RNA sequence: CGUGAGGGAAAGGUGAAAAGAACCCCGGGAGGGGAGUGAAAUAGAGCCUGAAACCGUGGGCUUACAAGCAGUCACGGCCCC
RNA sequence: GAAUGCCGGCAUGAGUAACGAUAAAGAGGGUGAGAAUCCCUCUCGCCGUAAGCCCAAGGGUUCCUACGCAAUGGUCGUCAG
RNA sequence: CGAUGUCGGCUCGUCGCAUCCUGGGGCUGAAGAAGGUCCCAAGGGUUGGGCUGUUCGCCCAUUAAAGCGGCACGCGAGCUGGGUUCAGAACGUCGUGAGACAGUUCGGUCUCUAUCCGCCACGGGCGCAGGAGGCUUGAGGGGGGCUCUUCCUAGUACGAGAGGACCGGAAGGGACGCACCUCUGGUUUCCCAGCUGUCCCUCCAGGGGCAUAAGCUGGGUAGCCAUGUGCGGAAGGGAUAACCGCUGAAAGCAUCUAAGCGGGAAGCCCGCCCCAAGAUGAGGCCUCCCACGGCAGCCGGUAAGGACCCGGGAAGACCACCCGGUGGAUGGGCCGGGGGUGUAAGCGCCGCGAGGCGUUGAGCCGACCGGUCCCAAUCGUCCGAGGUCU
């Protein structure tokens, strides 16, 4: 349940460390983003010499949320942070690794490369 | 809303209402019959019925439970030794409320008697 | 607020039409089956002390 | 406020 | 246009094809027919259904004669299903089989005197920045001298709920004829124990 | 009628008894049937159970684990048919029914608070001596 | 009323005579009902006369599909002389 | 017949707002024509660098006791400054 | 001018259409895709943020789109009070001065009680020619009315290529709406536990008060809920707008028109959901009581029925509605289950002790699902037809 102003950790090696959502790219006026949803974000904190630097406007797909997400089988899953992976307009990850587990909902929405690069898919 | 909620409020906050029920418990279990307002009377039934039931059980734990509300050790003795045996075969219903036909002059409050049963 | 106030004195007709709902209803009374006095139903009789056939209270 | 002293109607309490 | 009277019993969820489907459970039948409305006699087509047996010691003579002409035991509720003429003289849950879709009509829960924010989702007022006793208040209710009045139908506070509600196109998840049970996916108006009417859907 | 009994009747077809008993504080491994891409595998989720909310057939429980540096809680319906089996891995002794407080604890702070439930461990080993 | 200088009200009438109502009744009293006084007691002390607004009881006529500065002109109905 | 006239009386708003700190009450027994409200007992709660005690100023019989309840007391009153 | 509160914001809408989007079109310097321009269309929609008191505007990130105006520059007996707009103070400027400035700067009292109309809700009365209990018809109202992405057709038609369709068919969304509490997530003022200081009961042990109108902390049922769940917008029929025709004169040709007949919009009428016979035009159907006693009328005793009273209710401000009232499971108790808490007290054992272990998932235990006449709904009263006329 990400919205504008929400800070997210980056679970990849793009060099970003923290991004702050400024749009949830879901139609005219979506209030919140969840796992699988693309946001626009400003890079608030990055490590030196990375692909992205502080102040860049990037796109990212949400991979972990602290709000639990529900499933048709009656179960739910919830993470200890809100995390995202920075992407390009073809939805591919802009870095080469992704860190921590990601939600299986990514596979459905079509983020195949992130799922395979993820150490665990819960 | 108030849907499916149990428990009158009686325009008393939490600790006053519990004090209210305890003091009527003491007065009822002391005199066998008291007069209150009909609403208070109706709420008393449950609060004293549970205390009497514990007295019927008679064990030290029951006594200490009853002590939390009633406090007075002599009064608990009367309840364990003289009151509870009257009810050994009564399956609940140790109190009755009957409505009085006149009201208080100073506020028109409708009055009732609460008494222990035989 | 800005202190609302009656615009016109209420007429004798209008004030009294407001009160077409103010008449008391008489007390509902039944005879006590014991002493035959008139009393409210579902209350212990104040004249002889009976209810449900038995004596319950001193009058 | 009307009130204080620039305006003078509709708007504040008793004083006169 | 098939229909049947029922009582809402409560909600749960069952598992069907590795999916959890929220259901509300309805005790529908059996519903004896006690009168039929004919175009010759009444001007329309409907069945008056009975539901739930009643202590005859509670049923007055005018009602008792209505049941008598039907040859039906005294029953607690009479409701008509419009444009429904069942072949039998008793309607049961088996007029629905799983997969069909229904509309369910109940009496919604009653909120009594509901403020403008619960009844109409108004935005209220601010809770700080100087807001003065208007936190749950509706704001303006009009214009000025033109039109100098308040529209009919203005959204204001007042009683809310305890009113007839039909929620439409509910999947019938199961029927348990042995017990007159009817499982339906989703939510149904009113409290447990409330009376509901289950009708074949009007959506396509 | 008895509305509660009728609902229990509806649920009875789905009630399970094959699963083992456990308690908040018990470490547990849920073998769970997930679907991925086109096929269905069995994914194990092993962690401490931090909550068991009871509503008969509708009871659910929450299992907490740390995966690759990240806390992950997973809520399972206790009578779900997607649960293949549940393996007790350890028995901890909790002091309270809900264990949310372990979320703000280090690994050793947890180990100090949830020590091995030696009693129920012997109960387990005393069982499984069925012959 | 104002610290003070100072400001500054309202309030007249039983009856010729108290003959101002013993005593009895209901009521804790107030109050009243009889008895009694008087030419008179709606002259009974909350007292001569006792207007009007205002309030109430009883009766006649009237009114719950109706648009009103409230009246006025006409006809009809009911009530009264 | 009008002067936001003056004096007085009586209306409307209205059986409406309110009855003045959210420290809090309950029962039993008395007294009495009448008692939630007075007296007594038990239980409960509140203050305790005071919401206890002693001076000073100011107030001026408000003190004590008996007998009272029309008015004063924001209700009641058998109680009371 | 014996006062018509003055900008903007917020809240709440509602209307216009010179239409921002969505729907339908003609022309195009329209290959396709995408535009341009004009016509029809007001059903619905028309985002979040940085700056500024701002309206406006610029900018960021999106969007189908980020429309323009009216309603006393809509709306201060609805809120705000940043600005403007008294008294204080200062700067620049003007004035010898006192002072002055749609110039700037910092500060600066916004009135508990709604009589009438209107509006939202809810009753009381009478009426609907006999009186009653039920079930209904729907005149006439109201609600709703949005839209996008991807895929298939098809890398097809079109195009040198880049690019890339109509028609038709699937799947998934956003915002909004109604209901709901199974799940997720809240609350849960005493449902359970732990904890400090203090006073008390009774010394230990065990408890009670107070620390808030829960002392604090960890949890938490039902209910009420959204962040959670289901469902909705339609489909379909009809009549139309612009626009396009068929047949066809006047006018041997031509012409959508003068006779006649087609097609054709998210819009109009139905259809869906809700209210509704005070619809005084007071409707309809099923059933019940009936020719009561006294001089279209009167007074009485009743009938079918109803009310009063009482036990209550996911109904509710009072009223109303609904259920029940001993031939009874309505509330209260009690029992069983659920649920919460998480292993009571007491005793025994280990330890110098704080404690620990066992008895023990114990003990306590609101509302939830039920059972049980133990307690209370005792006993009753009062209304209530005899049917006007051709
Ligand atoms: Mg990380
Ligand atoms: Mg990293
Ligand atoms: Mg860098
Ligand atoms: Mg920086
Ligand atoms: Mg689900
Ligand atoms: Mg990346
Ligand atoms: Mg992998
Ligand atoms: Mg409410
Ligand atoms: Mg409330
Ligand atoms: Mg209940
Ligand atoms: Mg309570
Ligand atoms: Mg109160
Ligand atoms: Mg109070
Ligand atoms: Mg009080
Ligand atoms: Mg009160
Ligand atoms: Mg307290
Ligand atoms: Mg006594
Ligand atoms: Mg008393
Ligand atoms: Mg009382
Ligand atoms: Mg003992
Ligand atoms: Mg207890
Ligand atoms: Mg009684
Ligand atoms: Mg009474
Ligand atoms: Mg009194
Ligand atoms: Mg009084
Ligand atoms: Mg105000
Ligand atoms: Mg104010
Ligand atoms: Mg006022
Ligand atoms: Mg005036
Ligand atoms: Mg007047
Ligand atoms: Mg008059
Ligand atoms: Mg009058
Ligand atoms: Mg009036
Ligand atoms: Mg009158
Ligand atoms: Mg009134
Ligand atoms: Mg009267
Ligand atoms: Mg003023
Ligand atoms: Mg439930
Ligand atoms: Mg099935
Ligand atoms: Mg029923
Ligand atoms: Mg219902
Ligand atoms: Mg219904
Ligand atoms: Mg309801
Ligand atoms: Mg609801
Ligand atoms: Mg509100
Ligand atoms: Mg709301
Ligand atoms: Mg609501
Ligand atoms: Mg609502
Ligand atoms: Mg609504
Ligand atoms: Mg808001
Ligand atoms: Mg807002
Ligand atoms: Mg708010
Ligand atoms: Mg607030
Ligand atoms: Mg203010
Ligand atoms: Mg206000
Ligand atoms: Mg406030
Ligand atoms: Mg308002
Ligand atoms: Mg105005
Ligand atoms: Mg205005
Ligand atoms: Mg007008
Ligand atoms: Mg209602
Ligand atoms: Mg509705
Ligand atoms: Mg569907
Ligand atoms: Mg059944
Ligand atoms: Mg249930
Ligand atoms: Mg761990
Ligand atoms: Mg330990
Ligand atoms: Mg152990
Ligand atoms: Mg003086
Ligand atoms: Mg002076
Ligand atoms: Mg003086
Ligand atoms: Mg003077
Ligand atoms: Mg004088
Ligand atoms: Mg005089
Ligand atoms: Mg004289
Ligand atoms: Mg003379
Ligand atoms: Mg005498
Ligand atoms: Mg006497
Ligand atoms: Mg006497
Ligand atoms: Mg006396
Ligand atoms: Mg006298
Ligand atoms: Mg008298
Ligand atoms: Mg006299
Ligand atoms: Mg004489
Ligand atoms: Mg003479
Ligand atoms: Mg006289
Ligand atoms: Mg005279
Ligand atoms: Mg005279
Ligand atoms: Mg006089
Ligand atoms: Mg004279
Ligand atoms: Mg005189
Ligand atoms: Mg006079
Ligand atoms: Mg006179
Ligand atoms: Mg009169
Ligand atoms: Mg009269
Ligand atoms: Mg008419
Ligand atoms: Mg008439
Ligand atoms: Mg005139
Ligand atoms: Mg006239
Ligand atoms: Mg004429
Ligand atoms: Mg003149
Ligand atoms: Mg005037
Ligand atoms: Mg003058
Ligand atoms: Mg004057
Ligand atoms: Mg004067
Ligand atoms: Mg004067
Ligand atoms: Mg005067
Ligand atoms: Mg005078
Ligand atoms: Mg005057
Ligand atoms: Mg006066
Ligand atoms: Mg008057
Ligand atoms: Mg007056
Ligand atoms: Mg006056
Ligand atoms: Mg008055
Ligand atoms: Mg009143
Ligand atoms: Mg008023
Ligand atoms: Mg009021
Ligand atoms: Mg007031
Ligand atoms: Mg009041
Ligand atoms: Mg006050
Ligand atoms: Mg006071
Ligand atoms: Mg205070
Ligand atoms: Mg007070
Ligand atoms: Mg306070
Ligand atoms: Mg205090
Ligand atoms: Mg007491
Ligand atoms: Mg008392
Ligand atoms: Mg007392
Ligand atoms: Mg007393
Ligand atoms: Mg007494
Ligand atoms: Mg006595
Ligand atoms: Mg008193
Ligand atoms: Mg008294
Ligand atoms: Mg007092
Ligand atoms: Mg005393
Ligand atoms: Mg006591
Ligand atoms: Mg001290
Ligand atoms: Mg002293
Ligand atoms: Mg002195
Ligand atoms: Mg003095
Ligand atoms: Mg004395
Ligand atoms: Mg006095
Ligand atoms: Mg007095
Ligand atoms: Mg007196
Ligand atoms: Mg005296
Ligand atoms: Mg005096
Ligand atoms: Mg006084
Ligand atoms: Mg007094
Ligand atoms: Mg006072
Ligand atoms: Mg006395
Ligand atoms: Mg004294
Ligand atoms: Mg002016
Ligand atoms: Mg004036
Ligand atoms: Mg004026
Ligand atoms: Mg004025
Ligand atoms: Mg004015
Ligand atoms: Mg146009
Ligand atoms: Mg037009
Ligand atoms: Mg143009
Ligand atoms: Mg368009
Ligand atoms: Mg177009
Ligand atoms: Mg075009
Ligand atoms: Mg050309
Ligand atoms: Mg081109
Ligand atoms: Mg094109
Ligand atoms: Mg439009
Ligand atoms: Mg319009
Ligand atoms: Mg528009
Ligand atoms: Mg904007
Ligand atoms: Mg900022
Ligand atoms: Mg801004
Ligand atoms: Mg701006
Ligand atoms: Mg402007
Ligand atoms: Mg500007
Ligand atoms: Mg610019
Ligand atoms: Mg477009
Ligand atoms: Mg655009
Ligand atoms: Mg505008
Ligand atoms: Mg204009
Ligand atoms: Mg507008
Ligand atoms: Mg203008
Ligand atoms: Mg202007
Ligand atoms: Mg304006
Ligand atoms: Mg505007
Ligand atoms: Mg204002
Ligand atoms: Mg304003
Ligand atoms: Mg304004
Ligand atoms: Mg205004
Ligand atoms: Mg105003
Ligand atoms: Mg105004
Ligand atoms: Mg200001
Ligand atoms: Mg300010
Ligand atoms: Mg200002
Ligand atoms: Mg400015
Ligand atoms: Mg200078
Ligand atoms: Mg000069
Ligand atoms: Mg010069
Ligand atoms: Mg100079
Ligand atoms: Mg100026
Ligand atoms: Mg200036
Ligand atoms: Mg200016
Ligand atoms: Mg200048
Ligand atoms: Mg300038
Ligand atoms: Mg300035
Ligand atoms: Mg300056
Ligand atoms: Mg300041
Ligand atoms: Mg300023
Ligand atoms: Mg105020
Ligand atoms: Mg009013
Ligand atoms: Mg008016
Ligand atoms: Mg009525
Ligand atoms: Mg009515
Ligand atoms: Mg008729
Ligand atoms: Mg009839
Ligand atoms: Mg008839
Ligand atoms: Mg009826
Ligand atoms: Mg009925
Ligand atoms: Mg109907
Ligand atoms: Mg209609
Ligand atoms: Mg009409
Ligand atoms: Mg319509
Ligand atoms: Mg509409
Ligand atoms: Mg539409
Ligand atoms: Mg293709
Ligand atoms: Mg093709
Ligand atoms: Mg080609
Ligand atoms: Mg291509
Ligand atoms: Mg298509
Ligand atoms: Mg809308
Ligand atoms: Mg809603
Ligand atoms: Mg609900
Ligand atoms: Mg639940
Ligand atoms: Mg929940
Ligand atoms: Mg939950
Ligand atoms: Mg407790
Ligand atoms: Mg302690
Ligand atoms: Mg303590
Ligand atoms: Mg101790
Ligand atoms: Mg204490
Ligand atoms: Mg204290
Ligand atoms: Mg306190
Ligand atoms: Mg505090
Ligand atoms: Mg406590
Ligand atoms: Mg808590
Ligand atoms: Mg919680
Ligand atoms: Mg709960
Ligand atoms: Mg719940
Ligand atoms: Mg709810
Ligand atoms: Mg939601
Ligand atoms: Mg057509
Ligand atoms: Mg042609
Ligand atoms: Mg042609
Ligand atoms: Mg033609
Ligand atoms: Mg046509
Ligand atoms: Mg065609
Ligand atoms: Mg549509
Ligand atoms: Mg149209
Ligand atoms: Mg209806
Ligand atoms: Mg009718
Ligand atoms: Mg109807
Ligand atoms: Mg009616
Ligand atoms: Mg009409
Ligand atoms: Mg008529
Ligand atoms: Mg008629
Ligand atoms: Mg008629
Ligand atoms: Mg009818
Ligand atoms: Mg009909
Ligand atoms: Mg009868
Ligand atoms: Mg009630
Ligand atoms: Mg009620
Ligand atoms: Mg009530
Ligand atoms: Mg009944
Ligand atoms: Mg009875
Ligand atoms: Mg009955
Ligand atoms: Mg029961
Ligand atoms: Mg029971
Ligand atoms: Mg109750
Ligand atoms: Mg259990
Ligand atoms: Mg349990
Ligand atoms: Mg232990
Ligand atoms: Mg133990
Ligand atoms: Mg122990
Ligand atoms: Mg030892
Ligand atoms: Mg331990
Ligand atoms: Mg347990
Ligand atoms: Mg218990
Ligand atoms: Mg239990
Ligand atoms: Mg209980
Ligand atoms: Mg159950
Ligand atoms: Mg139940
Ligand atoms: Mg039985
Ligand atoms: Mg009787
Ligand atoms: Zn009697």
């Amino acid at each position: 349940m990400i919205q504008p102003q929400t800070y997210l950790e980056v679970a990849d090696n793009t060099g970003a460390r923290k991004i702050m959502c400024i749009r949830v790219l879901k139609g005219s006026n979506a209030k919140y983003a969840t796992v699988g949803d693309v946001i626009v974000a400003s890079v608030k904190e990055a490590i030196p010499r990375g692909a992205v630097k502080e102040g860049d406007v990037v796109k990212a797909v949400v991979v972990r949320t602290k709000k639990e997400i529900k499933r048709p089988d009656g179960s739910a899953i919830r993470f200890d942070d809100n995390a995202a992976v920075i992407i390009n307009n073809q939805l591919e990850p802009r870095g080469t690794r992704v860190f921590g587990p990601v939600a299986r909902e990514l596979r459905e929405k079509g983020f195949m490369k992130i799922v395979s690069l993820a150490p665990e898919v819960l | 809303m108030r849907h499916l909620k149990s428990g009158r409020k009686l325009n008393r906050h939490s600790s006053h209402r519990l004090a209210l029920y305890r003091n009527q418990a003491k007065s009822l279990l002391t005199h066998g019959r008291i007069t209150t307002t009909v609403p208070k009377a109706k709420e008393l039934r449950g609060f004293v019925d549970h205390l009497i039931h514990l007295a019927k059980r008679g064990d030290l734990h029951a006594r200490r439970l009853v002590l939390r509300d009633l406090q007075d050790v002599k009064l608990v003795r009367k309840l364990f030794d003289e009151i509870a045996p009257r009810y050994r075969d009564r399956q609940g219903g140790y109190t009755r409320v009957l409505k009085l036909a006149e009201r208080r002059r100073g506020d028109g409050a409708p009055l009732a008697l609460v008494e222990l049963v035989e | 607020a800005k202190h609302p106030v009656p615009k016109k004195k209420t007429s004798k007709a209008r004030r009294d039409a407001r009160r077409s709902h103010h008449a008391l209803t008489p007390p509902t009374l039944v005879p006590c089956p014991e002493c035959k006095a008139m009393k409210p139903p579902h209350t212990v009789c104040p004249e002889c002390g009976y209810y449900a056939g038995r004596k319950v209270l001193e009058v | 406020s009307p009130g204080n002293c620039a305006s003078c109607s509709n708007s504040a309490s008793a004083n006169c | 246009m098939k229909g049947i009277l029922g009582v809402k019993v409560g909600m749960t969820r069952i598992f069907r094809d590795d999916r959890a489907v929220p259901v509300t459970v309805i005790l529908a039948g059996p519903c004896p027919v006690v009168q039929r409305r004919t175009p010759e006699k009444d001007g329309y087509t409907a069945v008056q259904l009975g539901f739930l047996p009643q202590n005859p010691k509670r049923v007055n003579r005018p009602l008792k004669g209505h049941f008598a002409k039907a040859g039906v035991e005294p029953v607690r509720i009479l409701r008509e299903i419009r444009d429904f003429n069942p072949e039998g003289d008793t309607v049961t849950v088996e007029i629905f089989k799983p997969g069909e879709r229904v509309d369910v009509t109940g009496t919604s829960k009653g909120r009594g005197f509901a403020g403008v924010m619960k009844r109409w989702n108004f935005a209220g007022g601010p809770d700080s920045h100087g807001a003065h006793k208007i936190h749950r208040h509706p704001g303006s209710i009009g214009n000025r001298k033109t039109p100098g009045r308040v529209y009919k139908g203005k959204k204001m506070a007042g009683h809310y709920g305890a009113e007839r509600v039909t929620v439409m196109n509910l999947e019938v998840v199961d029927v348990i004829p042995e017990e007159n049970l009817l499982l339906v996916k989703g939510a149904v108006p009113g409290p447990n124990g409330g009376l509901v009417i289950v009708r074949e859907t009007k959506k396509a | 009628m008895n509305r509660g009994a009728l609902i229990k009747l509806v649920e009875s077809r789905y009630v399970r008894t094959d699963l083992p008993e456990f308690r908040p504080g018990d470490t547990v491994r849920v073998s769970y049937k997930v679907k991925e891409g086109n096929r269905t595998r069995i994914q194990d989720f092993e962690g401490i159970v931090i909550r068991i909310r009871r509503n008969g057939f509708n009871t659910t429980f929450t299992v907490r684990k740390v995966s690759y540096g990240v806390g992950v809680e997973r809520i399972f319906p206790l009578h779900s048919p997607l649960i293949q089996k549940i393996d007790i891995v350890q028995r901890g002794r909790a002091r309270r029914a809900k264990l949310y407080f372990i979320r703000n604890l280090s690994d050793r702070e947890i180990r100090r608070k949830l020590r091995a439930d030696r009693k129920r461990i012997d109960q387990d080993r005393a069982a499984e001596r069925a012959a």
